[PDB]
């Protein structure tokens, strides 16, 4: 099949500046009929993709002329003359020259803003939950930028592994920040074995790692 | 305006089959080129195949041949996708789309169905438990609700019956090793309000007819 490779995987952009995204196909997209059926789509979270550019360079109806497409054979480029807030989401290249039709893996355009450190919060498990035989410990990283963040769980100074899961919000449309939750899950039997529960957060916005903790009880 | 309407969300067990529909509205269904494309968890687009209802023409992604069967009913203007021997990894949003006409036609369409969410799992319907994420420290405090151990997706969470939206973050669900989902919803509020203002998260899980209001208070 014709593999389509997109770069970069992520593109933080500041509104007003130009942007450019690349798509390479593992074989020529020039059809025997002379046309090149390479298209560009933009998808927003929770929605279907929407067509921006067809056959390399033709703007789909309604698409503003700040978008353009170029390239030939195997190498293709989508460009935005000056980025606007509305341009955010996942860009996919698409080929319909060769069956099976294929797609690139996507390039995510997000808003670049100044670095913002997370506000960190820890939540002990509730009495209610404990009664049912399980303990969830939640660590919240609120309103930070950029998305890269490290959360480590320490239980009585010991590093935890394989017992936590992380979840992340979509970039806030108004303040351009992310928020993140990390949830440590233990049996009630395992939770009452230890005292100190600690969430350690590493982020570009913080001078050094920040730790919130509680002692089981108090 | 041409529209494509797909059948409702499906929950299936491993090994079962499904058949989902894509209903067209407009004359000329027989000349359509209908494609099916699925999309995995915030992931890439996987092309399944294309069908022309006016002829025997079909083309299938080889990777799904003999799981997938595309068909069309010209009398009802409906296209169908059948998928046999479903696996957990077949969990995805399934779209039908009309994008192209015949080569040389000059036709570029961008008609997409609303998508059919398909969940494949051995799990049984179960409503969530809802636990408070209590605030503690005058600046701003965070609080929330942990919505644990439900199936299938989705749940909805509002605060104070939708009266509070500002500063709320409702995280995507994660699938636990038990096969049940879990999510948290948090809000940041003024510290000074904590003594006076009530905070209740309202959790609705339609697939189980579950409605839970959980009051979140300090201590
Ligand atoms: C006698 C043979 C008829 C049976 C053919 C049925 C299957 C047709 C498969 C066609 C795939 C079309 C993919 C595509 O990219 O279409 C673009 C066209 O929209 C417009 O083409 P153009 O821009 O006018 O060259």
């Amino acid at each position: 099949d014709v593999v389509m490779t997109q770069t970069p995987l992520s593109l933080p952009v500041t509104p007003g500046e130009p942007a450019s995204i690349s798509c390479t196909s593992g074989q020529s997209l020039v059809h025997i009929n002379g046309n090149t059926y390479l298209h560009w789509y933009l998808q927003k979270p929770g929605q279907s993709p929407k067509l921006l550019i067809y056959k390399v360079s033709n703007l789909f109806s309604g698409v503003p002329d700040r978008f353009s497409g170029s390239g030939s054979g195997t190498d293709f480029t989508l460009k935005i003359s000056r980025v606007e807030a509305e341009d955010v989401g996942v860009y996919f290249c698409s080929q319909s020259t060769h069956f099976p039709f294929t797609f690139g893996q996507g390039t995510k355009l997000e808003i670049k803003r100044t670095v913002a450190a997370p506000s960190v919060f820890i939540f002990p498990p509730s009495d209610e939950q404990l009664k049912s035989g399980t303990a969830s410990v939640v660590c919240l990283l609120n309103n930070f930028y950029p998305r890269e963040a490290k959360v480590q769980w320490k239980v009585d100074n010991a590093l935890q592994s394989g017992n936590s899961q992380e979840s992340v919000t979509e970039q806030d449309s108004k303040d351009s920040t992310y928020s993140l939750s990390s949830t440590l899950t233990l049996s009630k039997a395992d939770y009452e074995k230890h005292k100190v529960y600690a969430c350690e957060v590493t982020h570009q916005g913080l001078s050094s790692p920040v730790t919130k903790s509680f002692n089981r009880g108090e | 305006e041409v529209q494509l309407v797909q059948s409702g969300a499906e929950v299936k067990k491993p090994g079962e089959s499904l058949k989902i529909s894509c209903q067209a509205f407009g004359y000329g269904f027989i000349n359509y080129l209908i494609e099916w494309i699925r999309q995995m968890p915030g992931q890439g687009l996987e092309w399944i195949g294309l069908i022309n209802p006016g002829s025997d023409y079909t083309n299938y992604n080889e990777n799904f041949k003999g799981q997938a069967t595309l068909s069309a009913d010209k009398s009802s203007s409906t296209a169908y996708l059948q998928w046999s021997s479903l696996k957990a990894s077949d969990t995805a949003m399934y779209f039908c789309a009309r994008r192209f006409g015949y080569y040389g036609s000059g036709n570029y369409f961008d008609y997409w169905g609303q998508g059919t969410m398909v969940t494949v799992s051995s799990a049984s319907t179960k409503g969530p438990s809802v636990f408070p994420l209590a605030p503690s420290s005058g600046g701003t405090a965070a609080l929330g609700c942990l919505v644990k151990d439900y199936f299938p997706e989705p749940v909805t969470v509002s605060w104070n019956s939708g009266a509070l939206t500002s500063g709320v973050h409702t995280f995507p669900a994660v699938l636990q090793s038990s096969g049940l989902y879990s999510l948290s919803s948090v809000v940041t509020v003024p510290s000074s309000s904590l003594g006076t203002q009530t905070y209740i998260c309202n959790v609705n899980h339609k697939p189980s007819n579950t409605k839970v209001d959980k009051r979140v208070e300090p201590k």
